[PDB]
């Protein structure tokens, strides 16, 4: 006297299951992605304009060197 | 004073490319001329001896020639240094 055996859900339910989108936000403002850019631009300006001043002083001083030698 | 701001808006909200564009070209263009560093760089290119100096002839009466190069007339280049 066997009871009826098939493949049913279990008693209660399944757990729930998700379907909608779930895009997150996951960024920074725009005003802070453009101020870390100009900041890193100024930044970057400011160590160019020391090194090629330096730059042309050495220039200088290599060209005073064949100047010297010329004669 | 109103009209422009709302243009601006409608730019920068569906051209943005262009705003920044117009607005770096007008920066490039404005700039250069109340800067009080762009007479140093036409100095530093004036300093630049690309070509031999050729000595002049000691007539007698030429004070702020130098004999020497080291003697204290003519230009100098300490403006340079510490800049
Ligand atoms: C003062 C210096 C000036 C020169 C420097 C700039 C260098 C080069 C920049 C310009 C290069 C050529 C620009 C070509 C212009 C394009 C004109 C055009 O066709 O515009 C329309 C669109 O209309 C526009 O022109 C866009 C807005 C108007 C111009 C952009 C803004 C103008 C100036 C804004 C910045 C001003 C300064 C910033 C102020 C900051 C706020 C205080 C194109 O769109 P469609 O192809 O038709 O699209 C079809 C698909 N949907």
């Amino acid at each position: 006297a066997s009871k009826v055996k098939q493949d049913m859900p279990p008693p209660g339910g399944y757990g729930p299951i998700d379907y909608k989108r779930n895009l997150p936000r996951r960024g920074l403002s725009g005003y802070s992605m453009f101020a870390v850019g100009i900041g890193t631009l100024l930044f970057g300006y400011w160590s160019m304009m020391k090194w090629n001043r330096e730059r042309r002083r050495l220039q200088i001083e290599d060209f005073e060197a064949r100047i010297a030698l010329m004669p | 004073a109103g009209r422009i701001a709302s243009f601006l808006k409608n730019a920068w909200a569906k051209e943005p490319v262009l705003v920044a564009s117009f607005a770096i070209g007008g920066l490039a263009i404005i700039l250069p001329s109340l800067s009080p560093y762009t007479n140093y760089a036409i100095r530093i290119n004036r300093a630049t001896p690309y070509n031999y100096p050729v000595p002049l002839r000691d007539d007698g009466n030429m004070p702020d020639v130098p004999s020497h190069p080291q003697d204290p007339q003519g230009p100098s280049l300490e403006w340079l240094k510490n800049l």
